[PDB]
């Protein structure tokens, strides 16, 4: 489709370039490319578009493109900071043993350092999120 | 003071292990129902990254053997079922005598000739004995004249017709035939049903691409010292589709692949002994195979209304056989060198204690060369090439196979039993006409094999489905995955 | 997946405790389980994905839970109020017969008592965002 | 559903009146009636739910509902407004040679005069969404 | 208790062979047959699967 966030690995975490379009642009060339095969296949076999294996193989990709970018939607809208960046949440890192040379690493070498951190991090970052809608939950109210 | 905020739109990834999507350019039949078109996007991105590639273990080789394989099952799927041919046909005797399907004593055949008979014979372009089909030392096809009575759509009424198999393709009951007219059956037919492959399999080329679905992508090594298992490569290159990959299938050579380069590379397991070794492109190494005659093809109805075609051609064609041209022995030269020099080898430096050798046993899956040309499956006896490649002192080989030859004679099998692990057995329609097919070279299939600083034996192998590891192999699949968290001083409010 | 929003329920409406993040952990939760077995079921049976009952009734669940998180969002969206908790859109509530004892009935007993509302409430919702919409279009065309 | 975006069509551009709910009813419409169906047939043919034409050519127009849906969000957050009405996006327009009579066009004949520019608009917008993106990725991470 | 009930039967099968069959030795519970009825003044019953 375009791969822009592949394309700057390698230049280190800091001035490493964010793009938060790039979601949307991989799901866009997808569908349009597959929407014109589902149109075009019934040109020649309409009856056997999903009963044979190759509409089951085909039928799985088209739901993995369309879970995937609603997964992270949803994880997104749990934590609330969809379009926020660097989003600015208010939970605190785990520990002073786990910090990222800014300027020397990469978001694919730091990442995998913090993989068994995610796990309890996922839910911290959707309980700050759910106190603070409480709190403007109770402002509206009263 | 340091929070985890959340980081979109992050350059990473991980392995990923999903189905991709097929794109083709022959869309006659099989593209349009299974695949997208070619977008004809053959551009890559390199990336200052090092990554882990395998060929033997990937999901990008897996899913091009099983789907190649797949797409054969469905192809078959709804073709003419031939249990109502397993029936007894009688078939000319002295036919079954002559190529060994039946016995007799009555022959009492007694040769005296010339032992020191060994000849060299090559051929080329430019030669009679090429157009005409008659090279020194090539026999004729080997069929066996048989009848049989079948029954058609109306039921009450049948008809005795002429169907002339390849000896390969009878068993022929044996024992107290004083006559004429022995009794056989098709190979295949008894622990098993065949099925005819009726729509048109193996009749053309199919050549297809693979694409990652949204949010993932295919990294591929880039490196010219990669050999199949790299834990890191250096050269890592971007693409959101595969390059496009020739569902061949063959053994002990592999035809027309795509990763046809000027240079020879040789792909090992990592956990193993077994390789693909590609050919030096500047050889411009060469098979032709030809199919002598002019056959006719009879369509026959069986009671449910399908088609089976039957081969009547009534006449005695000499053997299908098979010229090698290009720079062979150079080529091979190569390869040995190849090997010598390889990382993974720990064997003889001495070209002349590193040979070619066929696989041994006496089963005609691993011994004989397995081909396909357009549509009827050759099985090739190559002593006389293997000597002449390797310019061998022949010697004590029996006097058959002592010659040396750029050419081997061949015959055509009907009743295939399929490449992968299956044991399905169908049968490939004739092709009507005479055949000729010109491929290109490109692969040496072959488990390099030593105990000791002296013989290497580079043994061919047969295991054709390890071929679509050197035609894709040096991908792998990844998802992107681009959140992350990183502490950073910036808590809102 | 955590039902958390059942979790409260007998709690009476006010002091309920809403949380807007629970059906983003809901869907979350079914869509990874359900990723994990489409890639499971090939090692052994590729070929008869859709074809036979169990996965068309598969399909049905899946896409269920894709549509559901799609028809809330689309709702909220229509209300354009989809991150705000109690919203507090403009239209007046039909009448004074229907009013909830915020602190005797609980949500499951009190929204039982509006069903026949709802059909009639769910429209002007969008009709106020419509008109409230319209005139920030003015505002920007001049 | 309602149809309301085709209704006002022959009014103009300038008060032709703009609806940003119309997409989520449409949908919302098609979903309802969709899933009845769904949970109907199995009341008699439950096996044969997608191995027969109906079931993958009514898959097809399943899908197409929430495919279409969802790229006009994902176009609009690759943008980034997508509930601001005109937006007010920051790239000029292509040249004075296509400018719409706002009060004698309608939005039907006039976007026929300018899918030739769409084909280089739709980038723009969204790489001038990006630099604003970038730019406040680097005030929250300094 | 009793014996279990059970005829022993006897047929004529074709395989894959078509034009060869073999006799085969089947015993089946007395539950599983039907056998045709009257003017058997020898051995050799005439039976069917019960429920063919
Ligand atoms: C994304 O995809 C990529 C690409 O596939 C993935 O990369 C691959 O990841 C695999 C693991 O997930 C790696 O394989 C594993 O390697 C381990 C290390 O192997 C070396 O050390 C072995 C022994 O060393 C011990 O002691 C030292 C200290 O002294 C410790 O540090 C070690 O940890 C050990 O305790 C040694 O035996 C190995 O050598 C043998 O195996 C390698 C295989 O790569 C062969 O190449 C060698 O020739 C040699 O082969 C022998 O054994 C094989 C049997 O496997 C026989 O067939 C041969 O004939 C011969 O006898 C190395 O020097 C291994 O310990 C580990 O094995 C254990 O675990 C597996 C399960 O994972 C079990 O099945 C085993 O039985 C065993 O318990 C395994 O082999 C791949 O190397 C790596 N590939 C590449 C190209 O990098 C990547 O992970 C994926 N990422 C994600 C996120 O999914
Ligand atoms: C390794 O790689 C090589 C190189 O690619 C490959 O060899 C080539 O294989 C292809 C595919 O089989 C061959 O292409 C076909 O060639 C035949 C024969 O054409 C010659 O002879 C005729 C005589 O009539 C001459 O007129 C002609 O000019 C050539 O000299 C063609 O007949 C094939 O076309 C058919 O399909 C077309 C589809 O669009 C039809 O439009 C056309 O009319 C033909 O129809 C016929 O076949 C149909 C079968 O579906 C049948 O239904 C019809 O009724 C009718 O019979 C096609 O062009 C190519 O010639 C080979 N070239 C060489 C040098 O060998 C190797 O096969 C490959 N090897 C391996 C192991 O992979
Ligand atoms: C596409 O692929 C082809 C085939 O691999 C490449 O062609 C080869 O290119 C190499 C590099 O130029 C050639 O190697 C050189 O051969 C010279 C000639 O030697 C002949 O005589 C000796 C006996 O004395 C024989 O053993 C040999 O086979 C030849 O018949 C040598 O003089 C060169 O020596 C250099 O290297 C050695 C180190 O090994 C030094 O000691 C020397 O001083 C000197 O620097 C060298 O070995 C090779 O012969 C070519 N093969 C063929 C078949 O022609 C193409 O180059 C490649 N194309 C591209 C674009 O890369
Ligand atoms: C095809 O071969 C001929 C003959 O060459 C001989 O026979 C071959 C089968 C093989 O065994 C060769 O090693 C033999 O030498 C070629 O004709 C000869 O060409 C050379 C020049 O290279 C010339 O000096 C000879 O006089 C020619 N011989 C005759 C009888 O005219 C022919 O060129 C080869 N064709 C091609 C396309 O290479
Ligand atoms: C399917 O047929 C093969 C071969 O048929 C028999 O042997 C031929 C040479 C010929 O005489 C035919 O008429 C015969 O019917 C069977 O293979 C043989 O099996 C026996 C054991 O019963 C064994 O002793 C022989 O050595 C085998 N011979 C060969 C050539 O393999 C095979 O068992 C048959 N399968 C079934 C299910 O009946
Ligand atoms: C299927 O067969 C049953 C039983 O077979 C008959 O009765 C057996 C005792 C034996 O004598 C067999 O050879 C006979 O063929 C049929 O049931 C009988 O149907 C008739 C009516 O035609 C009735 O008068 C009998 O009382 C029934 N007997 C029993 C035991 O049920 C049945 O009709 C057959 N079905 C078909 C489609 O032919
Ligand atoms: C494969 O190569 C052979 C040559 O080795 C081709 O056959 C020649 O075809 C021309 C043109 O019809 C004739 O004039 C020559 O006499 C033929 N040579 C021989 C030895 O018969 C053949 O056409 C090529 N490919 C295919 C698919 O047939
Ligand atoms: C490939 O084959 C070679 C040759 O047999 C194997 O090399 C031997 O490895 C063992 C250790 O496992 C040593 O003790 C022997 O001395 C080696 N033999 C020789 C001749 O060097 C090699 O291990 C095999 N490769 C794999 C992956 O199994
Ligand atoms: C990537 O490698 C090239 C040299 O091939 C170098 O010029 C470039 O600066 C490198 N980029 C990064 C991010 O390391
Ligand atoms: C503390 O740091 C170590 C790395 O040295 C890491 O393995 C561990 O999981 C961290 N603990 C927490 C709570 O983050
Ligand atoms: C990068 O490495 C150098 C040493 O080569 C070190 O002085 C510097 O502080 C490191 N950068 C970061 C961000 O830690
Ligand atoms: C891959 O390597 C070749 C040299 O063998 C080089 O020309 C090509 O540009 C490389 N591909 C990429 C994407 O860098
Ligand atoms: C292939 O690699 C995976 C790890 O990615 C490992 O779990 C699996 O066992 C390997 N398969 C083989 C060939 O052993
Ligand atoms: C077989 O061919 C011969 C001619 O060689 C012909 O006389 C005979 O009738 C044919 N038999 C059948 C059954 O078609
Ligand atoms: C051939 O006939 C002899 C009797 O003359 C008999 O003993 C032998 O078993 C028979 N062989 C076959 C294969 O029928
Ligand atoms: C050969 O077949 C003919 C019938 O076509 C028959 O009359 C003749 O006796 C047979 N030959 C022998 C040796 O039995
Ligand atoms: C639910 O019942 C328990 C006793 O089993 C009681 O302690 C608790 O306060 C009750 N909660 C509510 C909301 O009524
Ligand atoms: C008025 O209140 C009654 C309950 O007493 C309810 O049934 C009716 O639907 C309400 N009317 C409106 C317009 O909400
Ligand atoms: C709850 O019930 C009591 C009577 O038991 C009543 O006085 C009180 O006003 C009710 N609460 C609400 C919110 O109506
Ligand atoms: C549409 O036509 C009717 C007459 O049939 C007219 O009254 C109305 O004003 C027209 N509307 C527009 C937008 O042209
Ligand atoms: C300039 O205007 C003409 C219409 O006269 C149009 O065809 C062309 O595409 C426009 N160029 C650009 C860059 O928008
Ligand atoms: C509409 O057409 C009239 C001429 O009939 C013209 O004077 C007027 O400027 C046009 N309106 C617009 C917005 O260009
Ligand atoms: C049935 O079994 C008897 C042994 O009790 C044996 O003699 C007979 O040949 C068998 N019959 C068949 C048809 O298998
Ligand atoms: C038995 O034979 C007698 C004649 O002796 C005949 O009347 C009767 O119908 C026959 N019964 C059966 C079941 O065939
Ligand atoms: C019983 O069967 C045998 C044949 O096996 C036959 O000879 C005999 O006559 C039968 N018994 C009676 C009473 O018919």
């Amino acid at each position: 489709g375009f791969l822009g966030f592949l394309a700057t690995a390698g230049s280190a975490m800091g001035a490493a370039s964010l793009t938060l379009t790039a979601q949307s642009r991989t799901l866009l060339a997808g569908i349009v490319q597959q929407q014109q095969q589902l149109l075009d296949v019934p040109k020649r076999q309409q009856e056997l578009l999903r009963l044979t294996v190759w509409g089951t193989k085909n039928l799985q990709t088209r739901v993995t493109a369309i879970e995937k970018y609603l997964k992270d939607q949803a994880q997104l809208n749990a934590w609330g900071c969809a379009f926020r960046q660097v989003c600015c949440t208010t939970v605190p890192w785990p520990n002073a043993s786990l910090i990222p040379k800014w300027n020397n690493e990469t978001w694919q070498e730091w990442e995998r350092k913090v993989d068994f951190l995610e796990e309890n991090i996922t839910a911290l970052l959707e309980e700050a999120q759910i106190q603070q809608e409480k709190n403007m939950y109770e402002l509206q109210k009263l | 003071t340091l929070y985890v905020t959340v980081f979109y739109g992050v350059p990473a990834w991980r392995n990923a292990t999903i189905p991709l999507f097929c794109a083709t350019k022959n869309r006659d039949t099989w593209g349009t129902t299974q695949c997208l078109p070619d977008n004809g996007d053959y551009s890559e991105m390199a990336l200052n990254v090092t990554e882990s590639f395998d060929a033997w273990n990937n999901t990008v080789t897996e899913q091009a053997i099983e789907d190649v394989w797949q797409l054969f099952e469905t192809s078959i799927k709804p073709c003419v079922k031939l249990s109502p041919l397993c029936i007894t046909m009688r078939c000319n005797k002295s036919e079954t005598d002559r190529w060994g399907l039946t016995k007799s004593i009555t022959t009492t055949a007694s040769t005296t000739s010339t032992t020191a008979s060994a000849k060299v014979d090559m051929v080329n372009e430019t030669s009679s004995c090429i157009a005409q089909d008659n090279c020194t030392g090539l026999e004729q096809e080997q069929m066996i004249s048989c009848k049989f009575n079948m029954t058609g759509l109306k039921r009450d009424k049948s008809k005795e017709y002429n169907e002339t198999w390849y000896s390969a393709d009878l068993v022929c009951e044996q024992g107290n035939n004083t006559g004429n007219e022995s009794r056989c059956y098709m190979n295949h037919c008894n622990t098993s049903v065949i099925q005819e492959s009726c729509d048109k399999h193996y009749w053309d080329a199919i050549r297809f691409r693979y694409c990652a679905p949204p949010g993932y992508a295919l990294l591929r090594c880039n490196d010219t010292n990669y050999s199949g298992f790299m834990p890191k490569c250096s050269k890592v290159v971007v693409s959101s589709c595969t390059r496009m990959m020739e569902t061949q299938t063959s053994t002990w050579f592999g035809f027309n692949g795509t990763r046809a380069e000027n240079r020879t590379y040789i792909y090992w397991h990592g956990r193993d002994n077994r390789t693909i070794i590609s050919l030096n492109k500047y050889y411009n190494l060469t098979m032709k195979c030809r199919r002598p005659g002019n056959k006719t093809v009879l369509p026959v109805t069986i009671m449910s209304g399908l088609v089976f075609h039957s081969q009547p051609i009534n006449d005695r064609p000499k053997q299908a056989w098979c010229w090698f041209g290009g720079k062979w022995k150079d080529a091979i030269k190569e390869v040995k060198q190849t090997i010598v020099k390889h990382p993974r080898y720990t064997g003889t430096n001495n070209t002349d204690k590193i040979n070619l050798t066929a696989p041994g046993g006496g089963d005609p899956e691993v011994t004989f060369m397995w081909t396909n040309c357009r549509g009827e499956f050759l099985y090739c006896k190559m002593n006389w090439f293997l000597n002449w490649v390797e310019d061998r002192n022949t010697a004590n080989q029996k006097p058959k196979e002592q010659h040396k030859r750029n050419y081997v004679p061949c015959h055509i099998r009907q009743i295939i039993n399929t490449w992968h692990k299956v044991g399905k057995n169908v049968y490939l329609p004739p092709r009507e006409g005479d055949l000729t097919c010109n491929s290109t070279v490109t692969s040496l299939i072959a488990n390099i094999d030593w105990i000791d600083g002296n013989q290497t034996n580079i043994t061919m192998s047969a295991e054709v489905a390890e071929l679509y590891r050197l035609e894709l192999g040096d991908y792998k699949l990844v998802e992107i995955t681009p959140i992350g968290l990183a502490p950073t001083s910036c808590k809102r409010y």
